[PDB]
């Protein structure tokens, strides 16, 4: 069972040169794995980089360089930019049929960011279903890192919460997250205060935002 | 002006069959070897399998040797991928790509993809997605910028694609990936930001689409009132 292994997520500053890998799990990399590399970008756009392990593909800028290092394969990134910044997958070849590596994450360092906080109460047509959702938007922020507590009534709530985060912005390089707060018609008209609580790097303390349900 | 794309994806039953096409344009279809990659959810992608320009030549993962079948009709610039026995392990996006194989230096690459086909094995029915507003929390008075959006939520299977004031809209949005709640049904949220004061004068819809269950949906986005 061949396995191709990959660093999952690697960090460098615009300009530096880095360096992802390319593991085998029965061996080292050698010349008849012809290791290839595809870059993802955002929106499952992927394009081919690398092939026979050290060639370029067609309009692949110079920057970009293949090589086996040690017992790997690798992508080495000269001199690295915002636009470099996706989701790079390796390939192996293993005799009649190809195998993908998990791909790494490669984000580019830019300064922090606070996000703009947001909170938005459930509208009154979904109030009908009997179901109350309660969103929370964190807009363009950096690092990624980045904690949303929920209060009702000044209760932290638990297990009843989910995130999404989109990827890293191919203009600002920035995140953005929504925090959706789930409950049930009966359980949100049980309580008054419904608060956002956010803790970030670009923040010196946490910012709340609040509503009291009703109020308008 | 390599183009490539896929169709065929939808909701399928466990142990059933599906076809996916995928019509390929901007090069000499016949001149090159074909492939089929997957990726299933939070997973990377896996290689399916090969074709090359005569059909002569046809390589698949070993687990799938059986149970997939690629063809192709150069004549109409077409690849086909024959799924049978489906599972839930085969729920993924599955993609129509292009491969550049240079033998003389040993040189094979992925180069082309296209943007994939979304294919979901399961025995639950199609479900329309509700759309909710979320209104603009500040007043056209207090100046600046507002956010709102639209809250898409339980619908199945994926995908559903979202648009503002049918595609005029671009520029701030943010749609967010969807989360599959406990229900087993999906859900997501779009949200833009706008000019304070062009609250109450400039119009904001978000066109949501859900083909699986041919829902077309335009919610129309105000601030309420008090
Ligand atoms: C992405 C990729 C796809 C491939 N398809 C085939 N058939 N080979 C093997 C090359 C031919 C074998 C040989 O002639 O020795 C591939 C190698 C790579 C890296």
């Amino acid at each position: 069972e061949l396995v191709v292994t990959q660093e999952s997520a690697l960090t460098t500053s615009p300009g530096e040169t880095v360096t992802l890998t390319c593991r085998s799990s029965s061996g080292a990399v050698t010349t008849s794995n012809y290791a290839t590399w595809v870059q993802e970008k955002p929106d499952h756009l992927f394009t081919g980089l690398i092939g026979g392990t050290n060639k370029r593909a067609p309009g692949v800028p110079a920057r970009f360089s293949g090589s086996l290092i040690g017992d790997r394969a690798a992508l080495t990134i000269t001199g690295a930019q915002t636009e470099d910044e996706a989701i790079y997958f390796c390939a192996l070849w293993n005799s009649n049929h190809l195998v993908f590596g998990g791909g790494t994450k490669l984000e580019i360092k830019r300064t922090v960011a606070a996000p703009s906080v947001f909170i938005f109460p459930p509208s009154d047509e979904q109030l009908k279903s009997g179901t109350a959702s309660v969103v929370c938007l964190l807009n363009n922020f950096y690092p990624r890192e980045a904690k949303v507590q929920w209060k009702v009534d000044n209760a932290l709530q638990s297990g009843n919460s989910q995130e999404s985060v989109t990827e890293q912005d191919s203009k600002d390089s920035t995140y953005s997250l929504s925090s959706t707060l789930t409950l049930s018609k009966a359980d949100y008209e049980k309580h008054k205060v419904y608060a956002c609580e956010v803790t970030h790097q670009g923040l010196s303390s946490p910012v709340t935002k609040s509503f009291n349900r009703g109020e308008c | 002006e390599v183009k490539l794309l896929e169709s065929g994806g939808g909701l399928a039953q466990p142990g059933g069959s599906l076809k996916l096409s995928c019509a390929a344009s901007g090069f000499d279809f016949r001149r090159y070897w074909m492939t089929w990659v997957r990726q299933a959810p939070g997973k990377g992608l896996e290689w399916i399998g090969e074709i090359n320009p005569d059909s002569r030549t046809i390589n698949y993962m070993p687990s799938l040797k059986d149970k997939f079948i690629i063809s192709r009709d150069n004549a109409k610039n077409s690849l086909y991928l024959q799924l049978s026995r489906l599972r839930s392990e085969d729920s993924a996006l599955y993609y129509c790509v292009r491969l550049d194989f240079d033998v003389y230096n040993h040189y094979y690459v992925l180069d082309y993809w296209g943007q994939g086909t979304s294919v979901t094995v399961s025995s639950a029915s199609t479900k329309g997605p509700s759309v909710f507003p979320l209104a603009p929390s500040s007043k056209s008075t207090s100046g600046g910028t507002a956010a709102l959006g639209c809250l898409v939520k339980d619908y199945f299977p994926e995908p559903v694609t979202v648009s503002w004031n049918s595609g005029a809209l671009t520029s701030g949005v943010h749609t967010f990936p969807a989360v599959l709640q406990s229900s087993g049904l999906y859900s997501l949220s779009s949200v833009v930001t706008v000019p304070s004061s062009s609250l109450g004068t400039q119009t904001y819809i978000c066109n949501v689409n859900h083909k699986p269950s041919n829902t077309k949906v335009d919610k129309k986005v105000e601030p309420k009132s008090c």
